């Protein structure tokens, strides 16, 4: 084999596979769970740390901990475990054979990039690695050059508007909000119907309500007004130990903090105004061509009406005369992923990952000049 | 003896440590091929004999042969079987300690011509030849009958003894045979209940089917088809052309009969194989509280029938495990995998122990009619020891770790007792030890055995541990708990490079062999034998007389729980071995020159791959110790006094002195040689071929001397 | 040096020699020499006798004189291979060291090591080698019979 | 020899044998009888009765008596096991919420007394797992002096989970020896407490429905049982066969206000968190021999089948050998491999005396 | 009176009432109803069915206990009325319509909590007008300050509510359902390691008051127990009701620190110094610094000695050095939402955010959402 490797490791789960690949062969939670009580079982041959798929089985004796938040991975023993359970656990391969893509989001430290460099050559010796910035990948993934892209993950969500392959990296807005704080926000307003959630194992379960029953209201107002007037939004969820759940306005309470962030106590405007003002922010005549280009990727875009809303928000914030489009592909959930395996067999692209070569030559601050 | 050193560019070193370059085994494979081009198949390493099957009727085992090597010692002529033959006698006769003869090799490899030979030359010179001939005659016709049942086919040969037979011959204080024995060990009895692909169970099994009346099998499960049967089909392998299954049965059914089977015993033995077949068969379903429960009938209705149990009776036993305490008798329920464990420990034991008994039936018709007690004077057993050889596959497994382990044990012991055997020579003869190093089958035998740690003792506890249990699970609490270990690797511990060659679910074991690579899969369910007290309970109350004599009723108060397949396995092996200790082994080791049975191919990758099974090398290493030979200064004197003129014709004084100035005389440097207290020692060969090839040009004057004292005789007789 | 001949053991070589002189010449063939010398009851080997005759060979004539064939005589009389070494050399062609050899093994090593008996020259050997005609020899007593 | 030791002290009768036994060879009640020898222990005591004051040195799981009970470790290991003591490891068990002091002095009497090599005292519903082949489960243990449940999951231990009842087959012996006296039945003598606690082991079962057995009894003759007492007096028994099991689903009967056998278990497994209940609920262990009446898995089916959500699926694992699977667990831990590592020494207990339990066990 | 507003601060364990305008409560009774274990005999008494508070509390040993709050829900309604009954006619002596009444409850709670304690109090009490405060806010109105982060520490409840000058700030709450029933059910296991078993709910207020008397927060947790593993000095005698004298040892200062670490009660949740620091490291653009400077401890579970000291060095620990951590601890803070509540109902400007008995009657339960 001399294939190349793509790590989409984002905040919430860590995507992986061959370049070439339709799809991740590795998608798995980027968590480390550690044992919380009295081991007294002998001879079970339990270890001392489960990861990804693992500690999400095994939920209720561990402490969970993501090692990377907001797109920053703060704890590296944590991102070595998750890295060495990515290669020789899920994909079991040797890292030593493959050139290895990672991904990131904009305006990260660059402490970030110099250290996963660092580890990549110095702790599993890749020949050659880069850095791909998420929502580039997930721009060709869509087999466009030009376009605007929203990317919420599980930790951060950002805009970048790319015109003809050219990104305009003074209008990229980040925005440290996204599916994670959706969860924490949820655990807070199902405490309203009188549930309690405050284990990181509940904290999962919370995630997996989120997921399968929140959707997004086209109009926040005449739900809300539905919703304290019926019972024709509520909805149930059975828990792991067969108690029941019920919910209504909690349903889209939660994904509307995308539009008002202050519901989770933050200034900064929902993601339709940090969309225009991205795209408001770029030049005069490139600006048409954005509006019929917004691409969305990373699953805190999967809700049920969320391009409905977006694409009523920004054609109320546009130019009466403006064709605004959302791009929400079904798959969008992979977008970075498969964009980084498209962006990986080109053979233009060959020449521009850093070789271990021009490591040696230069330390881990070689990712700057490169990406 | 060096008589044969002149020739040593064609017919080879007669005794491998007389190979100069000793640790070259490519030297030692040109010798072996030398001398198998020559026809010279017998070669010893010191005492042990190493031989090469001719795939010929060579001339040398006829009667004119063993009178030329009886009663004489075994370095002073070629070697042979027949000088292995006569000095295992002669040490019976004048130590009277009992002695063995490992017969050693691959499948194949003449281990069976060894057997029929030894005992034509304790049959055709021993000093009550009639008897003699009808004891090796019964030895020898009980072949077909353990065949039948102790040889499988596997993937490296169609016919291979899967358990290690041993023959007595029974002496009396005057080397007269009065019988015989035979016993057998460590029986590959997880080969009943489960077969790796390519391999077929004990040739029994279709031996029956393929042949036999309708009416023997009508009264029997009677569907001719192997694969009918889920323990004949797992290998996938039933039919081959190679086994003429047909003709096999027709002679071995015979063969019960000559044995003195009346044909009552055969039809109870025939009703024991069928009720294994039909043990296979059962299939277990689980009822609400998860427990087992039998769910066919078909198979019950003759197992009651042929193994002669109450068919309620035998219904419980496979589905509980009863518990004795406080005098209660307590029924626990069994669990699909405990019931499907508890049905195939069944046929394991029943198995092996109609097979033990097959053993009882034959050595009970070879034991002396006369009373052998005091006042008696002296009886003494001479045996023959025939146990399978180390193990490599495609695919290792449980079946060859035991094989592997075993032989592991047995060249432990063996290479023991050859340094044992120098040490106590140096020491007699007043030579300091030079210290070889060989490798240490300590190390490998304590990561196998070792109490609490050994592999057996983690294989055992994975067995025995609460909760799901895998092959993987096991595997990962070696990797935690063997780590740090220099024998052992896995795909984990491995290095980047080596782990290329090794699977995940596979470990590695460095052997004396090299390396062996065992897969992980199948251990659990290889290493259970769940024989509850229920089902001995069951067994000893049988109608059947074989399973009521198999199954005795003092068993049923042992109060442990049922021991594992390695654990029992290392009992009875360490059995084997305190055997084997008291008792003095001499050594036959065979090889198999080619795999395509033709005479005259010498295949040395094949060869290659024997030789290292054998341990050949490893025995050189400390067999050579630090001097490639040795002899009595007065053998040696009388040899070589030719060459000194102060030894010729005749020595003034004691041998050693004269010993003295000859080789000052042939001028060996310090460290070329030695002096022991009766012997000479000489560190390389090289000293000897050259003395050798001094006396090579001085028979020239000695046939000169000769001649002249010929022709001076001749005119005074033809003349006045 | 070591012995000097008698006029009676002069005479006795003298008387012998006369046999092969015969006609009155006075004088003996260079291989012939051996055929006196072994009629006169000397051991010596052709080697031995070449080595002698390279030194009155040497201006041709076939022949030498009683004073060169009585010194030739004198040189051997210093040491001729006794008993007891014939003996012990048999020794190291017996295969067993039983005390025999068998016709088939003596007719092997006399055709082939050094000086070499003919084929008839071993025949006569074995006709009185093979004493009792069993195809064995008793070296041990052969040589007492044979340096008598 | 060097095999292990397996001792279930437990309130009414020791459990004793070897780790290699399939069950205990030694099995007699945890008694010292003295003259009403100056003592007599076990079946010994148990034979010879009518003279004895019986005392049971264990009560609610407190060894209360520690002279009484040095003559039954004398009595287990040199009459019954028949072995000195100095040759073999010895697992002791114990409650999960015990006194420090029960372990301490078991601790010192084994280094000090009986001079064992190495020794460790293990949780009676945490070997009662390993004798039903599981790591995930609540283990009920019921012996003579406690009830007690033992959450686990993936082999670790919830021990804030947790729940001890001091109220056992002992309090229901000395419940029997009330209820009888309400048909002229007098059992006052500690002789007669074996009386009853043999009828308690004889004619009880658990009602599955109490109310109706009630009506039941109270109806018809049917729910009668009779039992010839050792003078030939019969005694015969009705409603009082199932009102002493319903004691442990009806603490009240006996004056506590704990909640029942079948409550103090679901409070368990709301104990523990979500993702485990679902394991917890199909692997409710069994064992001791308090849990042996007819009837007693299928009231406990039923009576948490009505606490936990009907979405769940209720099973109740009580093995026929529930009696012995404390000690049962006990010769499979004593066995493993992995284990040999976790005895204290004589060696430790040299350097950290009798305190040394509460950091290895 | 006319109408003095009463102030009913419910509490998990305790309720504790009065009129605003007086310096402290009037009642403060355990918040338990207790009804009869055993059968009555003596026929002659007037065997009430039921008891509550010092009525029961005073006879324990006969009666079941049970509270109708639990972690600051009310999960017996029936329970409640029979306690706000006795509070308003057994132990204030007033008719509740005539007096405007002034309710607290925790953070973070079930909103039909809110519902129900407004349904009960005008379609039962029928009290003229109405109010749910939140009791972290009321600490800082006893406080007298505008600005500070309070840790409120209950029976049921600990909670940690940021106020910055006025301002509350939602995201930035925080609650712990860890507090003095949690420790006094670990105290009760803590003491079976010298064998004593208290089991009945009798015995629970037995091993509270061992709790309020004996039990500390060691300044070095380590410290302690190697200290406490080494000498006699920390041990102190109780003597348990019926004349038995108790020794407590390390359990005295084991019991507390569960505070600091919640892991010892088998919770996952962070000490109550982490969930401090985690709230003012939750806060907005300016005001970090004010809320280090005003942390302010409230409620029952902040009685302990040794707990101030205990929370300064360990907010110091994790605070940014430069800081003054200064941790205010008012010796009435048993009584500070009380206290709080008395100067809140007094306001005058106040008046207007009462829920009145017409605005119920044009709006359903929900008006508490509307007007809180
Ligand atoms: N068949 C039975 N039916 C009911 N109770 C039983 C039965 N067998 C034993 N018991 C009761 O079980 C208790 C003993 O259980 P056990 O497991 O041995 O507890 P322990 O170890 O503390 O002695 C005694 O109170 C005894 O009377
Ligand atoms: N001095 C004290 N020392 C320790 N704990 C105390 C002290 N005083 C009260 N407590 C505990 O505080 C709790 C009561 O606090 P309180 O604020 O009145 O509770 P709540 O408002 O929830 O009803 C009880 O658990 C009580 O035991
Ligand atoms: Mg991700
Ligand atoms: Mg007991
Ligand atoms: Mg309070």
């Amino acid at each position: 084999e001399t294939t190349a490797l793509v790590c989409d490791n984002g905040s919430g789960l860590v995507k992986a596979g061959f370049a070439g690949d339709d799809a991740p062969r590795a998608v798995f939670p980027s968590i480390v769970g550690r044992p919380r009580h009295q081991g007294v079982m002998v001879g079970m041959g339990q270890k001392d740390s489960y990861v990804g798929d693992e500690a999400q089985s095994k939920r209720g004796i561990l402490t969970l901990k993501y090692p990377i938040e907001h797109g920053i991975i703060t704890n590296w023993d944590d991102m070595e475990k998750i890295w060495h359970h990515t290669f020789y656990n899920e994909l079991r391969v040797a890292p030593e054979e493959h050139p290895t893509l990672l991904t990131e989001a904009p305006l990260n430290p660059k402490a970030n990039r110099e250290k996963m460099t660092q580890i990549m050559f110095e702790t599993f010796n890749v020949p050659a690695m880069y850095v791909a910035i998420q929502a580039v990948l997930s721009l060709y993934a869509s087999g466009r050059t030009t376009g605007i892209v929203l990317d919420s993950g599980d930790g951060v969500t950002h805009n970048v508007p790319i015109y003809e392959g050219y990104a305009l990296p003074h209008a990229i807005m980040r925005l440290d909000l996204a599916g994670r704080d959706l969860t924490d926000y949820l655990m807070k307003i199902l405490t309203e119907r009188g549930y309690s959630f405050v284990t990181t194992a509940e904290r999962e379960i919370v995630r997996d309500i989120k997921e399968k029953l929140c959707y997004v209201a086209l109009d926040f107002e005449n739900e809300m007004a539905t919703a304290a007037s019926s019972s024709s939004l509520e909805k149930s969820y059975e828990l792991p130990d067969g108690q029941v759940i019920t919910i209504g306005n909690e349903r889209f309470r939660c994904p509307e903090t995308l539009f008002q962030p202050s519901f989770i106590g933050m200034e900064s405007a929902g993601i339709h105004e940090t969309t225009y003002n991205s795209i408001m922010k770029c030049d005069i005549d490139i600006r048409k061509d954005l509006y019929a280009n917004n691409v969305m990727s990373g699953g805190t875009t999967m809700y049920p009406g969320i391009a409905d809303r977006m694409q009523k928000e920004i054609t109320a914030l546009a130019p009466s005369t403006m064709k605004i489009k959302i791009i929400a592909p079904p798959e969008r959930k992979y977008s970075v992923w498969i964009g980084g395996s498209i962006l990986a067999s080109l053979s233009t692209f060959q020449q521009m990952w850093i070789t271990k070569q021009e490591y040696d030559e230069a330390g881990p601050s070689i990712v700057h000049r490169k990406c | 003896m060096e008589s044969a050193l002149t020739a040593r560019d064609r017919v080879g070193v007669q005794d491998f440590v007389l190979l100069e370059n000793f640790t070259s085994e490519a030297a030692f494979i040109e010798n072996l091929r030398r001398r198998f081009r020559e026809n010279l198949i017998y070669t010893y390493i010191g005492p042990v004999l190493v031989s090469v099957n001719p795939y010929r009727d060579l001339q040398i085992y006829s009667r004119q042969h063993m009178e030329r090597y009886r009663g004489v010692s075994f370095y002073e002529v070629p070697p042979h079987l027949f000088a292995v033959a006569d000095t295992v006698y002669r040490a019976l006769r004048t130590e009277r300690r009992d002695q063995a003869v490992m017969i050693s090799g691959e499948s194949g490899a003449g281990k069976t011509e060894a057997t029929k030979r030894l005992l034509q030359f304790y049959a055709e010179t021993c000093p009550a030849p009639e008897r003699g001939g009808a004891v090796r005659d019964r030895l020898l016709q009980s072949n077909p009958v353990l065949e039948a049942f102790g040889n499988a086919k596997t993937l490296r040969n169609d016919n291979s003894s899967r358990f290690g037979k041993y023959m007595d011959v029974q002496f009396d204080f005057k080397g007269a045979p009065v019988g015989g024995h035979i016993l057998s060990y460590l029986l590959e009895k997880s080969r009943v209940v489960h077969q790796n692909h390519g391999e077929r169970n004990f040739h029994v099994f279709y031996q029956l089917l393929e042949g036999g009346e309708e009416e023997t099998l009508r009264r029997l499960g009677l569907e001719r088809n192997p694969q009918s049967y889920l323990y004949l089909v797992k290998g996938q392998c039933a039919k081959v052309s190679s086994i003429n299954d047909k003709s096999d049965w027709k002679v071995m059914r015979k063969a019960l009969s000559v044995i003195d089977f009346t044909e009552d015993e055969v039809e109870d033995l025939l009703s024991i194989v069928a009720s294994v077949l039909h043990l296979g068969n059962i299939h277990f379903a689980a009822d609400e509280d998860s427990n087992a429960q039998v769910t066919t009938e078909n198979q019950l209705k003759y197992l009651t029938r042929l193994l002669g149990v109450e068919g309620t009776t035998l219904r419980e036993a496979l589905t509980h495990r009863k518990i004795i305490a406080k005098g209660e008798e307590l029924l626990s329920p069994l669990n699909l995998e405990q019931a499907a464990y508890a049905r195939d420990a069944l046929a394991k034991a029943v198995y092996s122990r109609t097979f033990t008994w097959l053993v009882r039936k034959i050595n009970r018709s070879l034991a002396s009619k006369d009373a052998e007690s005091p006042s008696w004077r002296s009886t003494t057993v001479l045996g023959l020891l025939d146990i399978y050889g180390f193990e490599v596959f495609q695919h290792n497994s449980f079946e060859q770790f035991c094989i592997n382990y075993c032989n592991e044990k047995l060249q432990q012991l063996f290479i023991e007792l050859t340094l044992k055997s120098e040490q106590e020579e140096y020491e007699a003869e007043g030579i300091a030890w030079e210290p070889v190093q060989y490798f240490n089958n300590k190390i490998i035998c304590d990561l196998v055995e070792e109490k609490f740690k050994g592999i057996i003792s983690i294989l055992d506890e994975e067995c025995l541990r609460p909760g799901e249990a895998t092959d993987l699970t096991f595997l990962e609490k070696l990797e935690d708990t063997v780590k740090p270990h220099p024998h052992f690797l896995t795909h984990k511990l491995a290095d980047q490079k080596t782990r290329k060659s090794l699977d995940r679910g596979e470990f590695r074991l460095l052997h004396y062999a090299g390396e062996v690579t065992y897969s992980v899969t199948g251990f659990l369910d290889k290493n259970n034998d769940l024989l509850f007290r229920n089902l001995k309970e069951t067994m000893c109350s049988s109608m059947n007389p074989i399973m009521a004599q198999c199954f005795d009723k003092s068993e049923l108060s042992d109060k442990k729980r049922p021991e594992t397949v390695a654990t029992q396995f290392k009992m009875s092996l360490l059995q084997l071995v305190e055997i084997l200790r008291s008792k003095e082994p001499a050594y036959i080791r065979c090889i198999k020159p080619n795999d395509a049975k033709q005479p005259g191919r010498f295949d040395e990758v094949l060869i290659r791959h024997q030789v290292k099974y054998l341990g050949l090398m490893e025995n050189l290493r400390v067999r050579r110790a630090g001097f490639a030979y040795r002899r009595k200064y007065e053998a040696f004197l009388q040899r070589y006094k030719s060459l000194c003129p102060e030894t010729w014709p005749m020595w003034a004084g004691r041998p050693q002195d004269g010993v003295a100035v000859l080789v000052r005389h042939l001028g060996y440097k310090p460290e070329e040689y030695k002096m022991g207290r009766t012997k000479i020692f000489i560190r390389f060969p090289k000293t000897l071929f050259a003395t050798e090839d001094s006396l090579e040009v001085r028979r020239q004057s000695l046939a000169t001397k000769i001649q002249a004292a010929w022709r001076g005789f001749h005119w005074r007789q033809k003349f006045l | 040096m070591a012995d000097q001949l008698t006029e009676e053991q002069i005479a006795e070589f003298k008387e012998a020699f006369s046999l092969f002189d015969k006609d009155g010449d006075g004088t003996i063939t260079t291989k012939e020499l051996g055929t006196v010398m072994r009629s006169l009851g000397q051991n010596p080997t052709e080697a031995e006798l070449q080595d002698m005759i390279n030194e009155v060979d040497a201006d041709g004539n076939g022949t030498i004189d009683f004073p060169e064939f009585l010194t030739m005589m004198a040189r051997k009389m210093k040491d001729t291979d006794s008993e007891e070494e014939i003996r012990e050399a048999f020794r190291v062609f017996d295969k067993d060291g039983n005390g025999y050899i068998s016709a088939a093994e003596l007719r092997h090593v006399m055709t082939n090591l050094g000086e070499k008996l003919t084929d008839e020259e071993v025949d006569e050997m074995i006709r009185e080698a093979d004493i009792d005609g069993d195809g064995q020899v008793n070296y041990e007593e052969f040589v007492q019979m044979m340096t008598a």
